[PDB]
């Protein structure tokens, strides 16, 4: 038995531009098995749109998807990523910078 | 295209 | 760690055992370098293998009924080998366990054949491979020398070999001129920088590169010149979501000291390093 914990990074697609449509996207790789739960969360509550890419893997076998959602960015709405695995005893919780 | 043969370990 | 081929495809094959009843879960994916253009999905309704590139679409029923006839019967080999490392390995029922298996072919500038893969791995761990003369294979356990033994016995490889060297690079070389706009392409990155203040005497430069094609990137901060391979902090090449990637590195700088900092961005679509300098 192997298990890995998840690398999560919550970004936009293009650089936010408040009042501009955009893609909030939660990016999870690195992780082992593959059942993880992932959610995009708009000031704390769970986004009802969410797509995530085909599951795929790395040369170290290692497993990454990405989950998006779509949506506008504004001033003081805060958005994050939700994210639970074997690997972690709490789910984790990411918060969106505009700036990383 | 994918690979038209399998084997089994 | 060799020398990377002008283009690739590859095949991401993924089952997981889900103890209890329901055949294991089957994910299949292909690649032309850094893009998909093929899924099948156990889970999905389709129960096809499905386009998600618009240059693959072009194939007709064809094309659809025969990958979609031979996606699942990787499925069900993956359904026997699940069942057979299971008692290879002497675990229970009860475990969920993960088989994965990759394989593709590299080609060189003149398009023709230059390497192949074919890849098995159990629940993380590798398995089994073929080795890098497509006429062997390697054994990373000695379970998987018993798969090896009944490969090498069948004659496995010279199955394998006469798809890598053949329906493998005739079909992505169809691939390349279908999808020449989108695979034949070079994105470079477009590059900016930021600046937050951490404190009184140090503040952070993050150097950006985004929207670029393929994924392959190399960004460095140095001062003076120095490359600071630590005090760096660098984040995994991510993808945007449209087909294109992104990265970004961070630097502490002290304040007043910026001018000694330079970050380079190194990609496919730039020549020579690319200079990115803190300029308001």
């Amino acid at each position: 038995m192997i298990q890995r914990t998840p690398k999560i990074q919550v970004y936009s697609r293009h650089p936010a531009e408040n009042g501009k449509s955009n893609f909030l996207n939660c990016y999870v790789s690195g992780f082992h098995p593959s059942d993880i739960e992932v959610d995009l969360l708009k000031n704390g509550e769970r986004i009802e749109k969410v797509e995530h890419s085909d599951l795929s893997f790395s040369k170290d076998w290692s497993f990454y998807l990405l989950y998006y959602t779509e949506f506008t960015p504004t001033e003081k709405d805060e958005y994050a990523c939700r994210v639970n695995h074997v690997t972690l005893s709490q789910p984790k919780i990411v918060k969106w910078d505009r700036d990383m | 295209k994918i690979a038209d043969y399998n084997y089994k370990l | 760690n060799s020398v990377d081929g002008s283009h690739s495809m590859r095949y991401f094959f993924t089952s997981v055992s889900r103890p209890g009843r329901g055949e294991p879960r089957f994910i299949a994916v292909g690649y032309v370098d850094d893009t998909q253009f093929v899924r099948f999905d156990s889970d999905a309704a389709s129960q096809r293998m499905e386009p998600r590139a618009p240059w693959i679409e072009q194939e007709g029923p064809e094309y659809w009924d025969g990958e979609t006839r031979k996606v699942k019967a990787h499925s069900q080999t993956h359904r026997v080998d699940l069942g057979t490392l299971r008692g290879y390995y002497n675990q229970s029922e009860a475990g969920s366990h993960t088989v994965q298996r990759m394989y593709g072919c590299d080609v060189g500038s003149d398009w023709r054949f230059l390497r192949g893969y074919h890849q098995y791995a159990y629940d993380g761990k590798d398995y089994i491979a073929l080795k890098e003369d497509l006429r062997s294979w390697t054994a990373a356990d000695m379970a998987a020398q018993t798969t090896k033994h009944k490969w090498e016995a069948a004659h496995v490889a010279e199955q394998l070999r006469a798809y890598l060297e053949g329906t493998c690079v005739e079909w992505l070389r169809r691939y390349l001129e279908n999808g020449k706009e989108t695979l034949q392409r070079t994105d470079a990155p477009k590059t900016h920088m930021t600046h937050h203040a951490v404190s009184d005497h140090e503040a952070t430069l993050r150097c950006w590169a985004l929207s670029f094609y393929p994924a392959e990137i190399t960004l460095t901060w140095q001062r003076d010149g120095e490359d600071q391979t630590q005090d760096t902090e660098l984040v995994e090449t991510r993808p945007a979501g449209d087909g294109t990637f992104q990265k970004w590195a961070a630097v502490v700088v002290p304040s007043g000291q910026e001018q000694r900092y330079t970050c380079h961005v190194q990609h496919e679509g730039l020549p020579k390093p690319l200079t990115l300098r803190w300029e308001p």
